[PDB]
């Protein structure tokens, strides 16, 4: 072929590198193979002599064919074996780094053939006296599990990671309750006296990720009574404040875990502090801190109810945590801090995030059917945000009024003339069908109902369906109320609905109107015009097993790990 | 006590005085350091404490965003004059991004915003 | 686990990958990089594989993976993962990796191992990294004078863009650039200062990803002092993941050289809350036409002989719709060669995906607030050249 | 005819970039990087008939060189994806099994090569021999 | 010169891009040092001078200086210089007038030049520049070296190709005058690498000159014959010269099919042995010899196409192309579906086409790459007509299935239009509509729906077949949310043609009911009404619905309304306003 040569170009300029025998070259050209995989120029030919530089005794070149050892152990993993006979030479050579570095690269390789090449060294790499080789061994046997190897001989390892688990230094218990976590999909002896107690004297020492793995075993843990379950919460509680955003939430996973119990009501007072503090984190952080709140102010409400001041909107947080604060600040608004709320989403209704807007002028109508005592402050909220005149906040508030109107019949009837008054400016689908219903209901009010909607009609085409629908409702209903002025609307909208659209759903909805009105218009107030019902949160079966996942990713989604 | 806001790279000016910014020194600060805003509620400190330990170096406390003990240069938007307690004295911020200077100012406006507006809650 | 650090750069180009256990690679590119209209969560399942990511200085940080991992520990790890590169190298940037190719795999393999993050405190890592990384007044503003004092303080900032587009007809984007700018109606008291802020769409013959400013600007938050009244603020070009507004479908059927089958589909690509307006549509014919029958149900259509070219205008085209029209064509008898169809329309959005997500005004002598400040915002976008291959 | 000829590597560092359009200083650099971001996604399994921005681009792998020849949507793509093979032996047989530094080592005799046989966008010579014949006669010149 | 090789040694082992940018600009203040402070370079040293400005201004950087310096190297008298000093004026293109008559004095002392290695050095210049500047001056005297006989011919390749260059960038400024006659006459010239640039020459001239270049017609065709019907210079792999039996084929493309009869005697019996030689076997198994053979057909099929002369040779090429439908190679089937697009149209091989609709069929489902499978479904559309309708919809159907998330957006809009336009009668075009929604449903319009259901309304023999369609397309689990529509409405009004008893019924739209959107949810409580007066004894499994507090408290206005009515139409005590009210509705005008 063409520009391979094997003679000239790259290659023959780093084969004479990697050939050169003295180390201050040697050390410059693999880094210029390492950077020249990743491009993905093809240096498969260069394989055997990079592993010709692993015999020395430098130990920054051998860290450098690892790196070329480790992309080929995961991406072309039988090239990788070739250089097997070198790794296990690796793996009894003192400066215990290289050690690790070889039980590191061999778990990377996904062929059946290490088994009987790793399967002995690491035998004698989990009973290493440096225990920075322990903190990888214990992980390469859960690498080795992963390599298809149901293999016995591991259940003779698996004998020595729950030895690792009473071990001296914290950073090897880091790994083995990590993986022992991660094997046990396929164990995990729970020992009452021995096992818990050393892993809470483990949880007090270890990393910031070690403390992450505990206490993401201790979520699969079941007391024996509930005086255990209180000497467990009682060092799980110094974990709720440490600099991570990782450790709270699983020092929450089990707390809410544990709370199957005097103590039930003070370990409340004690689990709302970090769980507010959990905020002051960077925004993707809040996302998982807020999506995991979200389940706690449904589950127990009792914890974070008097805590609504911290979970205000600011300008500058992502939309990601705009729209949550958002909706966590509904779920806490009651009686007492509604007037907090509604001063507050007013003020983000004067913003100009247009998808923030109309949901912040929405959760005031989540306020008003939450809050029942506060509909006043409610309408008194929307007839001021209609006053500002902006077109993408009047197009939402005339929308939301019109919950309030169902929810509460007859009593904020008189703000509809404060409305109408911007009827020019409605020109979405939602917002024009919104409008068509207060004139609808209410036609017995407002008295010249009979042209309003004959405004609409002219353009009764080029509209949404939910218009065309909602106009056709609303005439029939100005009809049944009036059958002496608005009859000559009713044979326009009737016969624009049936004679004219071609939707069956406009056009069945048209007949069943016209045969109503043609047979028995005293039957059909009784029908149209009936008082309509009243209108008004995770499902309990799935709510609670959310908090059992409550700082893993099931919680993030409001979704059960099945779905994963 | 709560967090305003807190950001590093600010820097102490020295007064020798109005209050124009080319007037000072301008060129070496007297102090640098990151800065804290709390809030021990109704009163609004402002706290200079140094980027590595924590030490605390001045404190003022506000109760007044356009009253004196703040007070934003005349020539500048980023360069003020604060009034701090000890003893009255005057010392010099000045700080590096606008957004540093902007969000400063924001947030000791949005507590005293809230601070005017639970004494209207006070009245109902 | 982690299944795997996805270190991406602006362009969407895989700078750094590793990978514990590759269709993950591009189902993160097609669909958080290049997302056109969804609003961006952090951490999102795409077809039952979990995608997290991080951004620090137009680096995208995915860590992709399957399982039911703890999400606050990954979004804690793809930090402490930075403040240990951000120790070596200062800055994240994509000149700063692409320098250290061989520092973040050895990272890459200590800080973590199998997905389980370890012991990353950067004073540890010294002992175990052998690598080094390769390392790199106002006195008097002069656009707005002293003393505006307006009745009412207001802010009508409104984003005009213009969208061109040349699309195959087999539906393959060719060309799509959008140049748009951003004008506000200031009519703010004092002498306030804006904070404008955006999201992350913009990068601050042949189109150039561009951005100017207005001499007022000062520069991921826009700074700034409004001049009077009316200024344009803002103007780029940008010509990544465009929100294109309409599909067009050129099925056209040519008979011999007698006649001309041509059927013209509309597809709106937005949201039906959203309404395009002033929808022309120009379907050229060719030269030797002797007579068209146009047979469109929904708009007004007309042959305008003079043109050579079947006007088809429709007043308004709600989002997710679509509409049809034919035209037997007759001609008169070289092959014809084909122009594009070209098409004109309003909608009320920015077909750039640019969105404005936070304006605050602060001035500091003669208080007001941002609440003090009625702000509007009218997204307007508009056709160019906006063309479909034929 | 042919609008540009883009020898460039697969990390994206351009070898040859010979331009026939007027092009800017920036419109030259965006049109090569968005060349790369089509060539080097797509196998071998694919057409070499990209549908480029307004026109085509026919490329051909050489073993992590791609030699790019951009062309106009009415001429003959089968013929062009031949002029590129047409010309990489020419390269071939006047460097005597051509590595990918002969073309930055000796980049101003690539540009002898490219105005030999693709002259004001259009295939100038077709021979190997004639201009091989006319560019060992250059060399002793 | 090895002075460049030690430079880019240094900059390609640079650590870093920094390190690069401080080398760079590190040789640059060298560079300037020495053409500034001038002490004489002795030619060749200006001449590595010079090239590391050309490889710093190729790796991306800014050059502001060294015209001045390489318009010195125009004057040499060595071709090496030459080299250099023409390729740093036509890759850095420059505005400054005082260079660009500094330049065109050098190019006129190597025209006037009788050197072909100057005169091919200075057409290269002129050709890659192209400026107006160049072409005023330049217009008058390279038409004089193409045409005056003692040029060498290596010359008449490249002036013949600056005139191409000149006349693209300033057509009026190159005028058709005594230059038209000769380069005619290079079609007999001895080389056919002049006759390469000449026929680039005569394409381009003759897209604006069509009646002045006619004489090429007889001369073009006369040197085909020469070739197609036979070269050992210009043997492709065996293929004899290409790229001029294609750029000779494309120049007969501008013209109309030829007024003197024996050259159509001549251009059809060479259009003939190229498309004979497509079937033979191959002289090498080589690729590239599989292009160079067929881009010599794919030339000689788009001739045919474009005079659409004889009728005998559209048959032949069409068969010829369903040849590389069934090809190992990806190009060959990519190009045949292109061409055959353009030859289904034409009257003379639209008969002729339909012959291949299994062999797309089968190239539709069998491709892996989607740019070639979206040419396939472009020729199904322009292959169907009404004696083949129904089955290529119903292959398209069946494609559709399994087809990917790709293409099934413009499947869905050609089989809804193909249904409509060539419908034998109504009742295939519910059965193929109800599937389309069945198969496809998420993408099939609204406008798609209304004429499933009008056909339905209208017509009396589709009301039991379109009632049992939907009822086996809802039984899915999955099935797409359309359908629940247009299933949830005929069901409603044709439900009793299939009663399978009407307890399944109500408990299959009821199962589909939830997960759905409100007019989804709308228009099933418009069914759950229907049923109250076709099927008597599924009333009262229907109020339990329509009294549950998911349905009469529903937050959004349309569905509220819709179950308090058709709640109180079965609860009033009323039987004949019920059957009355929702009595079988008329048909649609």
């Amino acid at each position: 072929k063409y520009f391979t040569t094997n003679k000239k170009g790259e290659i023959f300029e780093l084969k004479a590198e990697l050939n050169n025998e003295k180390k201050e070259k040697r050390k410059e050209a693999v880094k210029k193979v390492i950077a020249a995989m990743t491009v993905g120029k093809d240096v498969s030919s260069l394989f055997p002599d990079v592993v010709n530089c692993m015999q020395t005794d430098n130990l920054e070149l051998k860290k450098l064919v690892y790196l070329y050892l480790m992309n080929y152990a995961k991406s072309q993993p039988d090239m990788a074996i070739m250089a097997v006979n070198s790794f296990v030479k690796d793996c009894e050579d003192p400066n215990p780094l290289i050690r690790a570095l070889a039980v590191r690269t061999m778990g990377c390789i996904r062929v059946d053939k290490i088994t009987e090449y790793l399967c002995e060294p690491l035998r004698k790499c989990l009973k290493d006296e440096d225990p920075y080789v322990r903190k990888t061994a214990a992980v390469c046997v859960a690498k080795l599990h992963d390599i298809n190897a149901q293999m016995v001989e591991d259940q003779g390892f698996l004998d020595s990671l729950r030895d690792l688990i009473a071990d001296s230094n914290p950073m090897v218990v880091a790994n083995a309750v990590a993986a022992l976590s991660e094997i046990s999909e396929s164990n995990l002896l729970d020992l009452n006296p021995q096992n818990i107690n050393k892993l809470l004297t483990a949880l007090n020492e270890c990393t910031e990720w070690g403390q992450i793995f505990i206490l993401d075993c201790l979520s699969n843990y079941n007391p024996k009574d509930d005086r255990e379950a209180q000497s467990i919460c009682e060092r799980v509680t110094p974990r709720l404040s440490h600099a991570n955003s990782a450790v709270v939430l699983s020092a929450v996973k089990v707390l809410m875990k544990f709370l199957e119990l005097d103590y039930y009501n003070m370990l409340l007072k004690k689990l709302a502090p970090p769980l507010v503090t959990l905020l002051s984190g960077e925004p993707e952080v809040q996302y998982v801190a807020l999506r995991n709140i979200n389940l706690i102010v449904q589950k127990r409400p009792e914890i974070l109810k008097q805590e609504i001041k911290v979970f205000f909107v600011k300008y500058n947080d992502p939309i990601y945590v705009k729209l949550e604060k958002l909706d966590i600040m509904i779920r806490l608004a009651s009686q007492a801090n509604i007037a907090q709320v509604l001063a507050e989403l007013k003020e983000y209704a004067t913003e100009v995030d247009v998808d923030f807007v109309r949901k912040a002028v929405r959760a005031i109508g989540r306020c008003a059917i939450k809050v029942e005592q506060s509909a006043e402050r409610c309408v008194s909220t929307l007839l001021d945000l209609i006053q500002t005149k902006v077109n993408y906040v009047v197009q939402e508030a005339i929308v939301v009024i019109r919950d309030i109107f169902r929810k509460y019949p007859n009593k904020y009837e008189s703000i509809i003339a404060t409305l109408c008054e911007n009827l020019d400016s409605l020109d979405e689908p939602d917002a024009r069908a919104a409008m068509i219903w207060i004139v609808g209901e209410y036609a017995e009010r407002i008295d010249n109902a009979d042209e309003l909607l004959e405004s609409f009609l002219e353009g009764f085409h080029d509209e949404s369906t939910q218009v065309q629908l909602t106009l056709l409702t609303a005439i029939v209903k100005l009809f049944l109320k009036k059958p002496s002025e608005t009859q000559e609307l009713v044979q326009q909208v009737l016969s624009l609905a049936t004679q004219d659209s071609d939707n069956p759903d406009l056009r069945d909805r048209g007949y069943i109107y016209w045969r109503l009105l043609s047979t028995d218009p005293v039957t059909a107030k009784e029908v149209v015009l009936s008082e309509k019902p009243l209108i008004s949160l995770i499902e309990p079966t799935l709510l609670d097993e959310l908090i059992c996942h409550i700082g893993s990713l099931a919680s993030v989604y409001h979704k059960p790990p099945n779905a994963f | 006590e709560s967090v305003l806001c807190v950001k590093p790279e600010v820097h102490v000016y020295r007064i020798p005085p109005g209050y124009r910014a080319s007037e000072w020194q301008l060129d070496q600060p007297s102090w640098s350091g990151r800065l804290r805003i709390t809030a021990k509620g109704k009163v609004a400190y402002i706290k200079l404490e140094d980027r590595t330990s924590g030490e605390l170096f001045a404190q003022a406390p506000v109760d007044q965003f356009p009253g004196t003990a703040v007070e934003s240069v005349t020539d500048s938007s980023r360069y003020f004059v604060i009034r701090i307690e000890d003893r009255r004295a005057f010392i010099g911020l000045g700080f590096g991004d606008r957004g540093d200077a902007f969000d400063f100012n924001v947030a000791l406006q949005d507590h005293f915003k809230w601070v005017k507006q639970q004494c209207e809650f006070a009245k109902q | 686990m982690i299944g795997g650090l996805f270190i991406y750069n602006h362009k969407g180009e895989v700078l750094i990958s590793r990978v514990y256990r590759r269709n993950a690679v591009d189902a993160f590119r097609v669909n958080v990089i290049h997302a056109r209209q969804q609003v961006r969560s952090p951490v999102t399942n795409i077809a039952r594989t979990s995608f997290f990511h991080v951004k620090r200085s137009n680096i995208w940080l995915a860590a992709v993976t399957k399982q039911n991992v703890n999400a606050a520990m990954v979004f804690e790890f793809l930090y402490k993962m930075c403040d240990v590169m951000a120790a070596y190298f200062g800055k994240i940037s994509e000149e700063n990796i692409k320098n250290n190719f061989v520092l973040i795999y050895e990272l890459l393999d200590e800080i973590l191992d199998f997905g389980y993050p370890q012991n990353s405190e950067t004073g540890a890592l010294k002992t175990f990294i052998t690598q080094q990384g390769i390392k790199s007044v106002t006195g008097q503003i002069g656009w707005r004078r002293e003393g505006i004092k307006y009745r009412r303080n207001e802010l009508f900032l409104d984003v005009l863009e213009s969208v061109n587009l040349l699309m195959s007809p087999q539906g393959q984007v060719l060309s799509a650039h959008v140049s748009g700018r951003v004008v506000m109606k200031s009519y703010l008291s004092g002498m306030p200062e804006c904070k404008f802020g955006m999201n992350d769409k913009i990068v601050i013959s042949i189109a150039i990803d561009d951005c100017t400013f207005h001499q007022c600007v000062r520069l991921r938050s826009i700074s700034f002092i409004p001049p009077d009244g009316e200024f344009e603020l803002m103007r780029y070009r940008t010509t990544k993941d465009i929100i294109l507004p309409f599909r067009v479908i050129p099925l056209v059927r040519e008979v011999g050289r007698t006649k001309l089958k041509v059927k013209v589909v509309i597809k709106s690509n937005f949201k039906p809350s959203l309404l395009a307006q002033k929808i022309e549509v120009r379907i050229p014919t060719p030269l030797n036409t002797s007579g068209v029958q146009v047979i469109c149900m929904k708009g007004k259509a007309k042959y305008k002989a003079s043109e050579n070219a079947i006007v088809w205008k429709i007043k308004r085209m709600a989002g997710m719709k679509e509409s049809q029209i034919s035209a037997e064509i007759e001609l008169l008898p070289k092959k014809w060669a084909r122009p594009p169809i070209s098409m004109n329309f309003e909608v009320p959005f920015a077909p750039s995906g640019l969105k404005v997500r936070y304006l605050k005004v602060f001035e500091p002598k003669l208080n007001y607030s941002d609440h003090d400040v009625i702000k509007w915002v009218r997204y307007i976008g508009r056709s160019g050249i906006y063309e479909t291959r034929c | 005819m042919i609008r540009f000829i883009l020898i460039q590597n697969r990390a994206g560092k351009t070898r040859l970039a010979k331009w026939y359009m007027q092009f800017d200083d920036d419109e030259k650099q965006k049109l090569i990087e968005e060349v790369h971001a089509v060539v080097t996604v797509r196998d071998a399994k694919h057409t070499n008939f990209v549908e480029f921005r307004n026109f085509k681009i026919i490329y051909r792998r050489y073993a992590g060189l791609y030699f790019c020849i951009c062309v106009d949507v009415n001429d003959n793509n089968l013929a062009y994806l031949e002029a590129i093979h047409n010309f990489v032996e020419v390269l071939n047989e006047y460097f005597h099994n051509v590595c990918e530094l002969d073309l930055v080592f000796n980049f101003y005799k690539v540009y002898t090569v490219v105005d030999e046989m693709f002259l004001a966008g259009e295939i100038r010579e077709t021979s190997q021999t004639k201009v091989l014949k006319q560019l060992l006669m250059l060399q002793s010149l | 010169m090895r002075g460049l090789a030690v430079f880019i040694s240094d900059i390609r082992n640079c650590k870093s891009k920094e390190a690069e940018i401080k080398r760079i600009n590190k040789e640059l203040a060298n560079i300037r040092s020495k053409f500034k402070g001038d002490k004489a370079l002795d030619g060749y040293s200006k001449k590595k001078y010079v090239c590391k400005l050309l490889f710093i201004f190729l790796l991306g950087h800014d050059i502001d200086f060294g015209h001045m310096e390489a318009v010195n190297l125009l004057s040499s008298n060595r071709y090496t210089e030459k080299q250099i000093g023409y390729l740093f004026i036509s890759v850095l293109v420059n505005s400054n007038s005082e260079l660009i008559r500094l330049i065109n004095n050098a190019i006129k002392n190597d025209l006037a030049s009788r050197n072909p290695t100057f005169m091919g050095l200075a057409l290269h210049c002129i050709a890659n520049v192209g400026s107006r500047e160049m072409a005023e001056a330049f217009a008058g005297e390279i038409p004089k070296i193409l045409v005056a006989g003692d040029t060498m011919d290596s010359v008449k390749q490249s002036a013949a190709l600056c005139l191409l260059r000149l006349y693209r960038t300033s057509p009026d400024l190159v005028p058709m005058g005594d230059w038209t006659s000769r380069v005619v006459h290079l079609l007999n010239d001895q080389h056919l690498g002049v006759v390469t640039a000449a026929t680039s020459l005569i394409t381009t001239l003759a897209q604006k000159n069509p009646e002045e270049f006619k004489t090429s017609v007889s001369l073009a065709v006369s040197r085909l014959s020469r070739i197609v019907t036979s070269l050992q210079d210009y043997t492709y792999y065996f293929v004899p010269a290409p790229w001029l039996s294609v750029k000779l084929l494309r120049l007969l493309q501008c013209y109309p099919p030829p007024e003197d009869p024996a050259v159509r005697g001549r251009l059809t019996e060479c259009l003939e042995t190229i498309l004979n030689k497509a079937q033979e076997p191959p002289k090498s198994k080589k690729v590239q010899h599989s292009n160079a053979k067929n881009a010599v057909l794919f030339e000689a099929i788009s001739l045919i196409i474009h005079h659409d002369s004889e009728p005998n040779l559209l048959v032949r090429a069409c068969n010829q192309l369903g040849q590389f439908l069934q090809h190992r190679e990806t190009n060959l089937r990519y190009l045949a579906l292109e061409s055959m697009c353009t030859l289904a149209s034409s009257e003379f091989s639209h008969e002729a086409v339909k012959t291949h609709i299994e062999t797309v069929i089968n190239a539709l489902k069998t491709e892996r790459d989607v740019s070639v499978r979206q040419r396939a479904v472009d020729l199904l559309y322009a292959m169907c007509d009404r004696s083949n309708a129904q089955q290529i919809v119903a292959e398209m159907l069946s494609y559709l299935e399994t087809a990917d998330y790709s293409i099934r957006e413009e499947i869905v809009l050609k089989v809804a239009i193909l249904a409509e336009k060539y419908a034998v009668d109504y009742t295939w075009y519910v059965d193929t509509i109800l599937n389309l929604i069945r198969i496809a449903g998420d993408y099939v319009s609204e406008e798609v729906w209304y004429r499933v259901i009008q056909i339905v309304i209208n017509r009396d023999d589709v009301q039991g077949y379109a009632a049992k369609t939907v009822f086996e397309a809802l039984q899915a689990p999955a099935c797409h949310e359309n359908l629940v529509k247009v299933g949830g409405y005929i069901l409603g009004e044709f439900g009793n043609l299939i009663a399978s008893s009407p307890l399944i019924q109500f408990n299959l739209l009821h199962s589909k009911f939830h997960l759905c959107s409100v007019p989804t949810r709308a228009l099933l409580l418009s069914t759950y009404i229907k049923f109250v007066n076709l099927f008597p004894e599924v009333k009262a499994t229907i109020q339990d619905v329509l009294r549950s507090d998911s349905q009469l408290k529903n937050a959004d206005v349309e569905l509220q309304q819709r179950a308090v009515e058709y709640l109180r139409l079965s609860t009033v005590a009323s039987t004949d306003i019920l059957a009355t009210v929702l009595e079988e509705m008329p048909p649609f005008p």
